[PDB]
């Protein structure tokens, strides 16, 4: 079994990347209970969660649609494969990708079902209302006979994210396409932005995503994913703990924020033969990433108090994982050189920062030229 | 250098100067010491000028050469204090192209849609057909000429002069003049005329109460 | 008296249980948003536009998940904004939606689907 | 003023068909 | 009329040296403070660094940019502007176009081609008040 | 006071023996001169040089990299200072 | 002909904006500018238009008082008045009227003119009725140039070339350096741009 | 006198209180951070004004900033600072506040420019500026000028006399004493915008026009800050004013005043007619010829920028609400913007003169008497323009 596109050329400059799953026009997945509420009625008072956010929530990832609109305004090319329906907002989400020059070759037009409506039958369970899905939405529902095989072809790194783990025929739609990305040489790029139902035990989602991370050459979790796949109550004893009589070196006493970088054998748990990178993701204030030959921390900042009215964390993290795989696709060497990853993951920090000044994702993802130019004017020359 | 260091471009300093080596660190003063890391300055990056954009415009296109890929502020200075000999340079360089090419061949240009042939050879080869002389043959091809080509051709009006270079500077060059986009994204500024203010957007405070509705309702003033 | 600024009205889960077991006239928009949530800043106000546009023909209330973080994970909540459209004919299935779905599809959902 | 409206006629110009 | 003696925001023309020289004077102001931390230097040495080290700076960007005007854009508006004496002192255009120097314990770097950073802002207000009273006790 | 300024990049040249040790208004060391001084400057390309009056204080040392425009040398009211 | 000129481009962006180009070529040097900035201030200063110079509603409450059952002041139905273009090219003092007698959208195709003048965009939104009211209003129109300063004067001006412009380009003969020039008119369809520069 | 900064809050003890953003680190669950402090307890935090966009081989915590303690400015680590002050507008007055660029404008005329924009005429046919701060609409909402509504509902009627809602199943009827923004068929959020009141637009505040500019020396007419304007100022009504005792429609005349939001005063001298104007490489006449001499004069290059900016928003059909102090994300922050939208005006018109990137902003314009080109670029723009309101033998 082979496909055949019947043409040579070499592609085009920019290496395309694939972002498979759904496309909403902004929605966060990772949801977690926080501490602070802020008034229930009043929307004028959220800025304050904007800027002072939970910490799981203080990069949100979104829909990988995000990450590849992100992508092409960051000077990469994407194409989304996925599915819409036929409905008007079906059209209006195409036409976002379109109008930002996201290809939509591999996004199919389902013309029985209503894009983002989910059919649901409540149910009353234990005494406790519940819901059960009676009809998945298009963009859960795309068949592994509906995958455009010319974009696995050209698509250099195939993107995904869990959330399409939460419909078992996309799974399966996911699994295909993921075996002719490979097939095709493609790097499997795994953002987890774990959504609600995955955030339940770590030891259910640990066994629900294996499959995908154990296919996965390259994965982006955040700080909070991370330590929840991991002993979450391990590393929160971890942090905060603090000694009783003296510090045991002089930085200990700033009481600065703990920038706690896993080490190797933390990981081991998670690490696969496959896994070329691994970034854990403190916000945009770090990126620590790891690889088969060295680990290390790249420090990030952020600032979004300089914009205290227009500031929102969202899609920050898509950015982030668009930057990174922006620079994935055209320096290679990311995955050999350190100092090159570090330089080029810098850029991906730029873009996240730069997407965290604007209400809205789409709205806010920076170009390259914006990216760069907050590289160069954040970062010492010398770290450029 | 030596010669020929009068005219042409050559490098201020003559080659084969020589160099020194100065105080090490822990041989001088803490004063007089460069930190052991590069410091964060806001100056710390090269600001962007109109005359890097030209000089370097120049360069590529061969007018100039420099002392290496981006010009010194020595450089930039010195252009300047000289820019308008280059400019009128290029201009005259443009006169003499028009005079060479004809005003068929000079102005399809900015005749996108005009796909005949435009030398002097096929402007008198269709002459000698059609009976349209080259002026009739010009008003037509301005007839082909779309309203914004025409705007854009309107730099080399006689009175205008735009310089050559200035009309064909390409988007990611000219960027180049203020430092490609802003940090911050002007879509956060942008806002649509006759858009009306949702004054019950995020940016408002609730919607202050009628004083009276508001005594009234925390029962300090009454009616009957 | 003075007029107050919300419509839109919060539950608990157990107020939400009473309100979906007991007979509806309307359909009932069930919003699960959370505070520190971006998007939830803009479906606020459509939610705001639609409960005054619909006056008493629709019955949309909200429900934060930082309080009912479990009971939003029972419904099938897999991220914020998303909206359940609860027919007043109990024998139909919600209509689920996720996102910042426009105004106009939720005006959609509602005179047509419920 | 000859010289002017000289100028200023060829706008009248009709030409044949 | 013929001409014209428009200004433009590249008319105004930053001594291109200027921002060495604030690299310069940043530079010894962080190694400076560096050593009141660990205490070499004491708080009046380091306070009269920060204004004289700010105020050298202002004045020779000032002296320079006659200079530069007249060597390098001899026809720039401002430098006529001054030179001529129809508008604007040399102080007034070197605050335009140099630094705006100090009024106090910071100094200002920017100028108003640059915009003036908050702290600037506020300084500058400040000597805006005491400039005026001092007017009014003048004319008086 | 004027501020005496290096014309040239290069390295500065004196003999240190000349002059007398001192701090600064700054706290920095100087070098404190009651002489005429001769300081070299061996730029890139010609060894310039410089005079530096007596009673001025000489800011830079034997064998300073120095920049061009950078100073190298610097030819009431009594008010609390709180700590 | 030598000297020949063309009309290079024409638009009618609506009823209320023509666009057009023309080409003069074979010009010699200094008479492409002399033609130009003459030709300039005529079509912007010595063109005349028509339009209406005064209005009369036939019954007025007050000089300056609102307007029963009209949606807009009477000053905003005198500005759409003003905004009002027409087509005469006879001069002298004429009148028309509109009698609009229910609720509706009053408009320019709803005034009755003399036979002398024609409306050159009928769609024209004047006056919104909500009530079947009868009104009647009178208006008198003028053809001048330029501007001029009980029933009300409208402050209307009569300069139908809405702009225009000029470019001289060398035609590239080395010797006598002959130049071509391009005109651009916009203008109310009061005049076609061709027409206006016949008139000019 | 003074006037209370636009955050200012008047505390529980008469102090004057400004909002701060704390900074605690590690330990403390505070719930919201913003103090509020008076100038009294302001001075005992360390007070940062810098950001957060600074990086090194070292750590952000010990990255230098700019900061306030005691009255003394210093420099400082992060580590060491206890507050922000995070809003832009916060040290402001509603005058100063409503002036775009004003890091731009010499402090000393910040005075004067406010009182220029409280001395502007409301216009007959007022216009939102294209370049604003963004305060225009707090001005607006809390002017009262424009009826706000009180009620949420569905509307019923509008016209020049009344607005009527109904929602909660009530009517509410609501007299105007303005112009109806609302469409009939329209639906209302409680405190929503319903009409329009004099020298608002849309719910911006509007006290002046956006009148295509040049600044040139003209032949003295626009001699240390005298004014020309054209004829079409008068054609347009474009600053007619209403003047009540009746009423007179008060035209624009020789000797009337008009100011920029700058500071930019000046008073008109001359009204050409339009073909008598400098014009444009696109033919348009400009509208007004301000003088060059007054910029550095009162040293106000903010205007430059509204100008060029302005320029860009008449041919993109863009407005722009700078907040001030942009030149905090970045360095030329300012020019940036304004080059990059005049150079996408340019790109997307096709008008190449407003973008010359020999001289950005400046263009060559004609003498509309002579057709020749002034010999050097005159700076142009859209700026936004205000019409201000309108014997003893002594001793000496």
């Amino acid at each position: 079994v082979d496909y055949d596109d019947g043409i040579d050329f070499p592609y085009d400059d920019p290496p395309l990347v694939c972002c498979f799953g759904a496309v909403q026009k902004e929605f966060v997945p990772v949801v977690r209970v926080h501490d602070n509420p802020m008034h229930p009625d009043i929307y004028s008072q959220w800025k304050m969660l904007q800027w002072d956010p939970p910490e799981f929530g203080r990069a949100p990832g979104g829909p990988p649609s995000n990450v590849a609109i992100s992508h092409v305004r960051l000077g990469g090319r994407a194409a989304f494969m996925g599915k819409v329906g036929g409905d008007d907002y079906g059209e209006e989400l195409v036409l976002m990708m379109n109008k930002e020059r996201v290809q939509t070759r591999g996004v199919k037009f389902d013309e029985g079902a209503s894009t983002a409506c989910t059919r649901v039958k409540i149910k009353f369970e234990d005494g406790k209302m519940k819901a059960e899905t009676v009809k998945e939405p298009p963009e859960d529902s795309l068949l592994a006979s509906e995958l455009n095989l010319a974009v696995l072809k050209e698509a250099r790194i195939f993107h995904f994210n869990s959330e399409v783990l939460t419909s078992p025929t996309m799974e399966s739609t996911l699994f295909k396409a993921i075996q002719w990305s490979k097939k095709f040489g493609g790097l499997i790029f795994f953002d987890l932005n774990l959504p609600l139902p995955l955030w339940r035990s770590r030891n259910e989602t640990r066994k629900l995503i294996k499959k995908s991370w154990d296919e996965a050459n390259i994965i982006e979790v955040s700080q909070q994913e991370l330590e929840f796949l991991l002993d979450e109550e391990y590393y929160e004893r971890r942090r905060n703990y603090t000694p009783q009589y003296f510090a045991e070196d002089f930085e200990q006493t700033k009481n600065r924020r703990d920038y706690y970088h896993y080490t190797p054998e933390e990981i081991k748990p998670l690490w696969h033969d496959d896994l070329k990178l691994l970034v854990v993701t403190d916000g945009t204030l770090r990126l620590h990433y790891y690889t088969p030959k060295f680990d290390g921390v790249v420090v990030g900042t952020e600032d979004v108090l300089i914009t205290p009215f227009t500031c929102d964390r969202t899609g920050s993290g898509d950015a982030v994982v668009a930057g990174i795989m922006r620079k994935l696709t055209t320096c290679p060497e990311m995955f050999e050189d350190q100092d090159v990853l570090e330089r080029q993951l810098r850029f991906a920090v730029a873009a996240g920062i730069i997407s965290q000044w604007t209400i809205g994702a789409v709205r806010g993802f920076p170009t390259e030229s914006a990216t760069q130019n907050l590289k160069e004017q954040v970062y010492v020359p010398s770290m450029w | 250098d030596k010669k020929l260091g009068r005219p042409h471009p050559f490098i201020d300093p003559t080659k084969k100067k020589q160099i020194e080596t100065t105080l090490t660190s822990d041989e001088s003063w803490w004063n007089w010491r460069k930190p052991e890391k590069e410091q964060w300055s806001r100056w710390q990056r090269r600001r962007p000028d109109v005359e890097t954009v030209f000089l370097k415009a120049m360069a590529e296109t061969g007018q100039v050469k420099l002392y290496g890929k981006e010009p010194t502020l020595t450089e930039t200075s010195l252009y300047r204090a000289r820019r308008h000999l280059f400019k009128e340079e290029r201009l005259q360089a443009e006169r003499e192209r028009l005079a060479k090419e004809g005003p068929m061949a000079f102005y399809s240009e900015w005749v996108k849609a005009w796909k005949r042939d435009t030398s002097r050879e096929a402007v008198q080869k269709h002459f000698e057909e059609t009976g349209e002389d080259e002026n009739t043959q010009l008003i037509e091809m301005f007839s082909h000429q779309t309203d914004r080509e025409y705007r854009i051709m309107m730099g080399t009006d006689v009175r205008i002069k735009r310089d050559p270079l200035a009309m064909r500077m390409k988007e990611d060059q000219i960027k180049q003049i203020w430092g490609g986009d802003p940090v911050y994204p002007t879509i956060n500024y942008i806002q649509a005329p006759d858009a009306v203010m949702d004054f019950r957007g995020p940016d408002f405070h609730e919607p202050t109460p009628n004083m009276l509705s508001y005594l009234k309702e925390n029962c300090k003033v009454i009616s009957r | 008296f003075v007029r107050e600024d919300y419509l839109v009205r919060k539950l608990t889960a157990e107020e939400l249980q009473e309100l979906v077991k007991g007979e509806r006239k309307v359909p009932l928009i069930v919003d699960f948003y959370a505070t520190w949530c971006g998007p939830c800043i803009l479906m606020a106000q459509e939610l705001e536009m639609l409960a005054v546009e619909y006056e008493s023909n629709a019955m949309i209330v909200k429900v934060d998940t930082d309080d009912e973080y479990e009971f939003a994970r029972d419904m099938q909540v897999r991220g914020l904004p998303t909206l359940f459209f609860i027919s007043p004919d109990p024998s139909k299935d919600a209509i689920r939606t996720e996102g910042l779905i426009p105004l106009q599809m939720m005006r959609d959902i509602i005179d047509n689907d419920m | 003023s000859r010289n002017l409206i000289n100028l200023f006629i060829p706008f009248l110009h009709v030409e044949e068909e | 009329t013929a001409t014209s003696i428009s200004l433009g925001i590249d008319d105004l023309l930053t001594i291109p040296s200027k921002g060495w020289l604030v690299q310069d004077a940043e530079q010894q102001s962080l190694i400076l403070e560096k050593h009141h931390h660990y205490g070499n230097v004491h708080a009046v040495e380091k306070l009269r660094q920060s204004i004289e080290i700010w105020y050298a700076t202002s004045e020779y960007l000032r002296q320079e940019m006659n200079p530069n005007f007249r060597m390098t854009d001899p026809f720039n508006p401002v430098h006529m502007m001054s030179f001529s004496g129809a508008r604007g002192n040399a102080s007034q255009v070197h605050q335009l176009v140099g630094m705006r120097g100090l009024m106090i314990d910071l100094p200002i770097q920017s100028n108003l081609r640059e915009g003036l950073s908050l702290t600037e802002y506020i300084i500058s207000c400040y000597g805006a008040r005491k400039g005026v009273v001092d007017t009014a006790v003048r004319t008086s | 006071a004027e501020h005496v300024r290096a014309p040239y990049n290069g390295k500065i040249k004196f003999n240190e023996d000349l002059v007398h040790p001192t701090r600064t208004r700054h706290g920095h060391p100087a070098f404190l001169c009651y002489i005429d001084l001769s300081v070299i400057i061996e730029s890139e390309d010609i060894i310039h040089s410089v005079t530096i009056p007596p009673k001025s204080f000489l800011l830079v040392q034997n064998d300073q990299y120095v920049e061009s425009e950078q100073v190298i040398a610097e030819i009431k009211e009594r008010v609390r200072k709180y700590i | 002909r030598t000297l020949q000129w063309k009309c290079v481009e024409s638009r009618r962006d609506s009823k209320r904006l023509y666009y057009g180009r023309f080409i003069l070529s074979p010009l010699m040097k200094g008479q492409a500018d002399t033609i130009g900035i003459a030709m300039r201030r005529a079509l912007l200063g010595e063109i005349e238009g028509t339009c209406i110079t005064r209005a009369k509603s036939e019954n007025i409450p007050h000089d300056y008082s609102n307007i029963v059952g009209i949606q807009e002041s009477v000053h905003e139905i005198l500005m759409n008045l003003n905004e009002i273009v027409l087509k005469s090219n006879l001069y002298g003092t004429r009148n028309a009227l509109i009698c609009v007698q229910g609720p509706g959208y009053i408009t320019a195709r709803d005034i009755i003119l003399p036979p002398s003048v024609e409306i050159v965009d009928n769609t024209q939104h004047i006056a919104t009725l909500t009530e079947p009211i009868n009104l009647c209003i009178g208006l008198k129109i003028e053809r001048n140039r330029g501007y001029s300063l009980r029933s009300y004067p409208i402050d209307a001006v009569f300069m139908p070339v809405q702009n225009a412009n000029h470019s001289i380009h060398s035609y590239g003969n080395g010797n006598e350096k002959q130049e071509i020039l391009f005109i651009e008119i916009w203008t109310n369809g009061s005049l076609t741009p061709k027409e206006a520069l016949h008139e000019a | 006198i003074g006037s209370l900064s636009i955050h200012a809050r008047i505390g529980d003890w008469g102090s004057l209180e400004s909002p701060f953003y704390e900074l605690v680190e590690k330990s403390k669950k505070a719930q919201i951070r913003m103090l509020f402090l008076s100038p009294s307890q302001d001075e005992y935090y360390m007070i940062a004004a810098g950001n957060s966009l600074a990086l090194n081989r070292g750590i952000q915590e010990e990255q230098v900033v700019p900061a306030r303690y005691r009255q003394e400015f210093l420099t400082i680590a992060w580590e060491e600072v206890h507050l922000r002050s995070i809003f832009p507008f916060q040290y402001f007055s509603i005058g100063a506040s409503l002036i775009p660029f004003i890091e731009h404008n010499d402090a000393n005329r910040a005075l004067m420019s406010s009182n220029m924009q409280r001395q502007a005429v409301p216009l007959s046919r007022s216009e939102k500026c294209i370049v604003g701060t963004g305060l225009e609409r707090q001005v607006a909402l809390d002017s009262g000028v424009p009826a706000i509504a009180e009620h949420e509902g569905k509307i019923l009627y509008t016209d020049t006399e009344k607005i009527i809602l109904s929602g909660n199943e009530n009517t509410l009827s609501i007299p105007l004493i303005q112009k109806p923004q609302v469409r009939r068929g329209k639906c209302i959020k409680k405190g929503q915008i319903l009409a329009d009141g004099a020298a608002t637009v849309g719910g911006e505040l509007a006290l002046g026009k956006n009148i295509l500019v040049a600044y040139m020396p003209w032949e003295g007419y626009n001699f240390e800050d005298a004014v020309l304007i054209s004829e079409c100022l008068v054609y347009g009504d474009i600053y007619t004013s209403f003047h009540i005792r009746i009423s007179q429609k008060r035209e624009i005349k020789v000797g009337d005043k008009v100011a920029g939001r700058h500071g930019n005063k000046g008073i008109i001298s001359k009204i050409l007619p339009r073909q008598d104007m400098p014009y444009l490489q696109d033919g348009r006449p400009v509208d007004m010829v301000f003088n060059p001499l007054g910029v550095p004069s009162r040293m106000n290059v903010g205007q430059i920028f509204e100008c060029s900016l302005g320029l860009a928003g008449s041919l993109l059909d863009r407005h722009y609400r700078i907040a001030p102090f942009d030149e905090r994300y970045e360095q030329e922050a300012s020019r940036k913007l304004v080059f990059s939208e005049l150079y996408e005006a340019s790109k997307q018109t096709a008008n190449p003169w407003v973008f010359e990137p020999e001289y950005p902003g400046k263009s060559r314009i004609f003498d509309g008497r002579t057709g020749d080109p002034f010999e050097q670029p005159v700076i142009i723009g859209k700026p936004y323009i205000l019409k201000l309101i309108h014997q003893r033998v002594g001793e000496m």
